[PDB]
């Protein structure tokens, strides 16, 4: 009363956070990741659940259940693909989706955007699980690898890692315990989604410019429903491309052979999106250094809203800041290479840098830069 | 060995974005395969059925399965006894384990040949190389006994002796059986092998492209049809005064 | 007995400049070698340099003349 | 004054079929719209399959 | 849940807009459109690519200089 | 391990005091030629080469 | 010197805001002061500041901005708020400081 | 006027459109499969098992 | 546990003989269903009595 879309206790919802909800008139495409994500998440669960329905966790025939599940399941195949690339696209789009957020300072909303951050963790973890199902070498060595991390906290250090294995070394109940978090994981992430997104909604999205904009808001819908499945299209259509076209570029080719505990590879590099972080744990040469390094290499994120000192939002109008903004990007890109690389010369003395640079120019040339600027404007 | 030689690209018949595997050189890979490779490597996740449709006929298949005894059982009585091969088998292993083929091979492991392709940087193009590529240890390198040389192979001494030479075998569709005509058709099985599906993947591929493009277009329009009231949309400030 | 193309075409190549010029390189480098015990080098990188070389020449043809 | 305001020249975006002020924009209706509908109507085709 | 009406308080601003029916897809692709295009590519293109090349020479440097110290010096040899 | 005198002397003479864990090749063997040990980087567990 | 007024000029118009027909104090990020500051506008002003950002936001949704000869000049810049401002933040400093 | 008869019988009434979307659809797959199924079978000629099919089929 | 017909029993039995309160840990998840039907089914009742289907 009036219509059925205001005052249905349910329909209300998707009217009022899909329909009526109120938008910048101006929001660019650096907006759109954020559905693309959300669209990202419950599809990786879709074809989550179909494979989960086809796997077995237990080290003597999981390998075997994921080669069955291709060869023999019905586009099983197909099915794996999809899961095991979406993951990137995935990540690609978190990724960006967190550099659009620097770059116009979304990061004021707080609270959004520490949610946002606790989301990313947790989206890492989630691909670090799934990753090991398939039992190869890399799920392996992998598994052994990362959990070994938490060993470098002292006292309830090597304690810790055993829940973790459920062992003294990582075997059968560790792989089982993982297919359950990995079954889990999502589910928390659609959840926290919910969070995420309701804390948005109190404030408005914000925008290019920088400034008030309820002088001028249009309706999600038509206006970014329409300009969203347009922007899943665009982006669709290259991961498909790869996970039709070209399945495992992407995808180290070592973890096509069952683990085998006893030979660790020798040309060992984690996927693509851990790579930075590999890196800079490399670049410390100390195992409690390279981790610390680590933790705050991300967990640097919670920090950015405090670290913000320029009078005005976003970087649209502060050229200074803007370069600095591409050479941190830049600055990422190289870490990535650089763990995709031994540790040898030059590399390591390149790494080594690459990392000092990265923490420095969030740490204390963005803050630096930024009131600079403001003297610059005359405030 | 800090150093290593990287294989070429040869142009497969089938590297192609929309290239079918040659269903012709893959029953022929096979056959060397069964004749030769089947003595040292196991192909565990490929069966004879797989075969049909793709490389043989039922009737073949059905028979180039009875051609092996399996351990199938237990009987009424509790004994494991042998038994003709049956389409649904999967090819069998030539070792009962990996301790034995390790024995038969001079502590080496015959890796199984089915994810293969996959599995070493390269792919089909390493695995073409390594076996023809054998040959004499450059000035100052020394190969253990039982290894020999491959520059190709890293660490340079492979554990495996030189599998072909031409007519080791005979193809029965008249195909000269060159050392490299058999390596190329066994190279091209081991991808069919690797992934059976590739074909209908390529086909699938195509068809996203085309409705992907499609589908992209029209719904440029759509967008643009809608916001056009927005970017067209003019407007002035009219004060008082 | 018949003609491996491959043989044949490993001949071929192993004419065209870059092929001798790494080809000579490793005739040096095998002589001082061979002809000296408590060394150290190795013929390793300059054979590569040329099989390099060769092969990559090999396959542009091979597949041609191979069914 | 509501008198000195009128609708600028939205010639550059107009239709060719309704740029002329003089000639009735409802017989050129039926197809601006079949059209933007065709699109409309074939994605929706292009989606189902 | 409702934020249309509560929004700003604003006066004295005239807009007129046209059906989307009465208007075309995408117009002046030429005399509008890309001449825009290049525009902002143009403004762009000297903050961006800077830090983008300079990390390009950086790889292939690296990636020259590593594969340069997998060669061998023949002065360790002519003894 | 099987190790040479070519090695077991090389191993013997080296700054036993700037370590990260000092310790003496003689103190972790009993037959010099015949090192154990298990085979776990203590760093994160990879099987060392 | 006649540096930094050489200077502030070139970043004025390397920021660009005046390409949108913003003033300085138009693109000012809106705290607490800035807000309390806004509201202490004279009628007009407010009304006036209004319409050049709506202004400046059709733009941004459209992709284009003013043609050269719409554009503020350095020299033409009213900064219409910071006197406003600089009291209110002038006010509060005070309540601050007094609570103690 | 196709846009027109168009407009008027098929993309006016919802329900109608809707009805074409269907049974047009319909026709867009039968014949998009053709095509793609041609236009890949053509550019692999002699290399699908259809094609070799015939040298072992006993017929 | 293992969802595999060749071990699925054999799981649920090491879970409880070898798990550290493994066994314990079923015991309330097998009968915790059943207190959860029980509840359930009083739930309904009151609702039933009550009229709270309204
Ligand atoms: C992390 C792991 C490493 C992963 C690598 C990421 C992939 C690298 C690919 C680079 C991305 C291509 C971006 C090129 C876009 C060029 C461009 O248009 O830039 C200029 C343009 C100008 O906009 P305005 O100033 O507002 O103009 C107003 C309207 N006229 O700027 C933008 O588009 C906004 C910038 C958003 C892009 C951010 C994406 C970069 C991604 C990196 C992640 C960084 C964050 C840190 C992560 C910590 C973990
Ligand atoms: C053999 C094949 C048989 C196929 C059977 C499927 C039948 C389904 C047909 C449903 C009927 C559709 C009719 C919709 C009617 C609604 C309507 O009014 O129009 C559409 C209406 C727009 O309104 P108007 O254009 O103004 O129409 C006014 C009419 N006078 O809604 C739209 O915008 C529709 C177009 C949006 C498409 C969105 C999809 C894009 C996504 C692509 C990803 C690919 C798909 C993968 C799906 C995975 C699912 C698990
Ligand atoms: C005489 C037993 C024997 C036969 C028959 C044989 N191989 Fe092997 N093969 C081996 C051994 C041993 C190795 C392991 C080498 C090592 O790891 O030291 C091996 C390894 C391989 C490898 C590469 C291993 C690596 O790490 O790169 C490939 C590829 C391979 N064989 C292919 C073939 C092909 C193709 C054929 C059939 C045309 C064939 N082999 C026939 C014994 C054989
Ligand atoms: C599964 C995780 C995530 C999903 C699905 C998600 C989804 C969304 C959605 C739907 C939006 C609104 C539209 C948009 O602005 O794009 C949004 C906004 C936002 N998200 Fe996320 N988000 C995720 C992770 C993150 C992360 C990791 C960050 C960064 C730490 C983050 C920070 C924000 C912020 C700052 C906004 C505000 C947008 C604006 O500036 O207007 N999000 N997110
Ligand atoms: C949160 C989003 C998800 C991400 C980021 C993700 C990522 C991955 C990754 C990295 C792998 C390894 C892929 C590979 O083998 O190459 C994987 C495997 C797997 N995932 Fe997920 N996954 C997600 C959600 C889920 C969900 C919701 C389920 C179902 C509960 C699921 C079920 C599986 C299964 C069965 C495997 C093992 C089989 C396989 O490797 O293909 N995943 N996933
Ligand atoms: C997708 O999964 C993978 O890429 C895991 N596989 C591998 O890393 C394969 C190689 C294993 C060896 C070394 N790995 C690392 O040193 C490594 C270090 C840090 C990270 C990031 C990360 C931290 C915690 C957490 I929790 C998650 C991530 C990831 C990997
Ligand atoms: C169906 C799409 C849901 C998108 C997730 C956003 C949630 O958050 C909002 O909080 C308000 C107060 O509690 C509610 O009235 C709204 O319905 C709700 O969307
Ligand atoms: C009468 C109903 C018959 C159903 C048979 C299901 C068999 C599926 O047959 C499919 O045909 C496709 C043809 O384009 C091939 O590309 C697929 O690989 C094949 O699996």
């Amino acid at each position: 009363a009036p219509n059925i879309r205001k005052s249905h206790p349910l329909l209300k919802m998707i009217n009022n956070s899909l329909i009526d909800l109120p938008a910048p008139s101006n929001i660019s495409a650096w907006w759109n990741f954020g559905s693309l994500l959300a669209v990202c998440l419950m599809t990786q669960i879709l074809t989550g659940l179909l494979l989960a329905m086809h796997y077995t966790a237990d080290t003597s025939l999981a390998f075997s259940s994921v080669a069955h599940t291709c060869r023999n399941v019905q586009y099983g195949w197909l099915i794996r693909n999809l899961h095991a690339n979406g993951a990137s696209f995935f990540f690609i789009c978190i990724f960006l989706h967190i550099g659009r957020g620097l770059y116009y300072g979304s990061y004021l909303y707080k609270e959004t955007w520490n949610t946002g951050v606790i989301l990313l963790l947790t989206l890492m973890a989630t691909a670090f699980v799934g990753y090991v199902l398939p039992w190869g070498q890399m799920s392996f060595w992998g598994a052994t690898v990362i959990t070994n991390l938490f060993s470098a906290i002292p006292y309830i250090g090597h304690t810790l890692v055993e829940w973790a294995w459920g062992g003294f070394s990582v075997d059968n109940p560790t792989l089982t315990r993982f297919f359950a978090l990995h079954f889990l994981l999502p589910f928390a992430i659609a959840g926290i989604t919910i969070i995420h997104l309701t804390f948005l909604h109190e404030s408005g999205s914000n925008n290019p410019l920088g400034i008030s904009s309820d002088s001028d808001k249009i309706p999600f819908h038509p206006y970014y429903s329409f300009k969203d499945i347009l922007g899943l299209t665009l982006m669709l259509t290259p991961f498909l491309t790869l996970a039709l076209f070209s399945p495992n570029l992407l995808g180290d080719p070592e973890n096509f052979t069952p683990a085998n505990p006893l030979v660790t590879p020798p040309h060992i590099k984690p996927e693509w999106y851990f790579l930075f972080a590999y890196a800079i744990l490399r670049s410390i040469p100390n195992k409690l250094g390279g981790v610390l390094a680590l933790a705050a290499s991300v967990l640097i994120l919670f920090l950015i809203p405090f670290l913000h000192k320029s009078k005005q939002r976003t970087m649209t109008f502060r050229p200074l800041s803007q370069t600095l903004f591409w050479l941190l990007v830049a600055n990422l890109l190289i870490l990535t290479w650089i763990g995709s690389q031994p540790v040898e010369h030059p590399f390591i003395i390149i790494g080594q840098m690459a990392s000092l640079s990265y923490f420095t120019i969030l740490l204390i040339l963005f803050p630096t830069i930024g009131t600079l600027e403001n003297k610059m404007l005359n405030y | 060995g800090e150093l290593e030689l990287h294989p070429p690209a040869f142009p497969w018949s089938h590297g192609g974005p929309l290239s079918a595997l040659d269903h012709s050189s893959v029953r022929r890979g096979f056959q060397v395969y069964k004749q030769v490779c089947s003595a040292c490597h196991s192909m565990d996740y490929v069966a004879f059925r797989n075969l049909i449709g793709v490389t043989h006929t039922e009737a073949e298949a059905k028979a180039l399965a009875e051609e092996v005894e399996v351990q199938d059982g237990p009987d009424e009585n509790g004994e494991l006894f042998m038994r003709p091969g049956k389409i649904s088998d999967y090819f069998p292993k030539p070792y009962p384990n990996p301790e034995a083929a390790r024995a038969a091979n001079n502590g080496a492991l015959p890796p199984d040949l089915s994810y293969i392709v996959n599995a070493r940087h390269g792919g089909e193009d390493y695995v073409f190389s390594l076996l023809t590529g054998y040959c004499d240890p450059p000035a100052g390198v020394v190969v253990r006994e039982g290894l020999h040389y491959n520059p190709y192979f890293p660490g340079q001494a492979i554990g495996m002796a030189p599998p072909i030479y031409n007519e080791i075998l005979e193809y029965d569709d008249g195909t000269p059986a060159t050392m490299s005509q058999i390596a190329k058709d066994v190279c091209t099985f081991l991808r069919w092998a690797a992934e059976p599906e590739h074909d209908q993947r390529k086909r699938m591929g195509l068809k996203m492209l085309l409705i992907s493009a499609l589908l992209t277009s029209l719904l440029y329009y759509m967008k643009r049809h809608k916001w056009s009231v927005l970017k067209s949309r003019k407007m002035a400030y009219r004060p008082p005064k | 007995e018949l003609v491996d193309p491959l043989t044949t075409i490993r001949e071929h190549c192993e004419q065209t400049e870059k092929c001798v010029k790494a080809r000579e390189r490793l005739e040096l480098c095998d002589a001082r070698v061979s002809s000296r015990s408590h060394t150290e080098e190795q013929c390793t990188e300059e054979l590569f340099d040329f099989l390099h070389a060769r092969d990559h020449c090999v396959a542009h043809k091979l597949f041609n003349k191979l069914k | 004054v509501h008198n000195d305001v009128t609708v600028p020249d939205f010639s550059a975006y107009r239709r060719e079929d309704v740029m002329d002020a003089t000639t009735s924009s409802q017989t050129s209706s039926e197809d601006r719209k079949g059209f933007s509908y065709l699109v409309t109507a074939t994605a929706c085709v292009a989606t189902a399959y | 849940g409702i934020h249309f009406g509560n929004l700003a308080r604003v006066r004295h601003i005239i807009t007129y807009s046209l059906s989307p029916f009465e208007q075309r897809a995408i117009p002046n692709i030429f005399s509008d459109a890309l001449p825009n295009v290049w525009r902002r590519f143009s403004s762009q293109v000297f903050k961006v690519a800077p830090p983008f090349l300079g990390a390009y020479l950086l790889y292939s440097w690296g990636t020259q200089e590593f594969e340069r110290l997998k060669r061998k010096n023949p002065a360790d040899y002519e003894n | 391990r099987h190790r040479t005198q070519a090695e077991i002397n090389q191993e013997a003479e080296v700054d036993v005091s700037k370590l990260r864990d000092p310790q003496h090749d003689l103190d972790r063997v009993k037959k010099p030629e015949w090192v154990i040990l298990v085979g776990v980087c203590t760093h994160l567990g990879c099987v060392p080469i | 010197g006649r540096l930094m007024d050489r200077i502030r000029k070139w970043y004025y118009n390397a920021a660009g805001f005046n390409k949108y027909g913003l003033m300085r104090d138009d693109t000012l990020y809106e705290d607490d002061d800035v807000k309390e500051a806004l509201k202490r506008l004279p009628k007009d002003l407010y009304n006036e500041r209004m319409f050049r950002i709506k202004r400046a936001l059709d733009l941004s949704l459209k992709h284009r901005i003013l043609p050269k000869e719409q554009w503020v000049k350095y020299e033409e810049d009213k900064p219409y708020l910071e006197p406003y401002l600089k009291e209110v933040i002038r006010e509060r400093l005070e309540r601050e400081a007094w609570n103690k | 006027a196709l846009l027109r008869q168009a407009y008027s019988a098929l993309f006016r009434r919802t329900s109608t459109f809707a009805l074409t979307v269907v049974l047009g659809a319909v026709l867009f797959e039968r014949a998009f499969d053709q095509g793609a199924d041609a236009i890949f079978e053509h550019l692999n000629e002699g290399k699908l098992w259809k094609h070799i099919k015939h040298k072992y089929e006993a017929s």
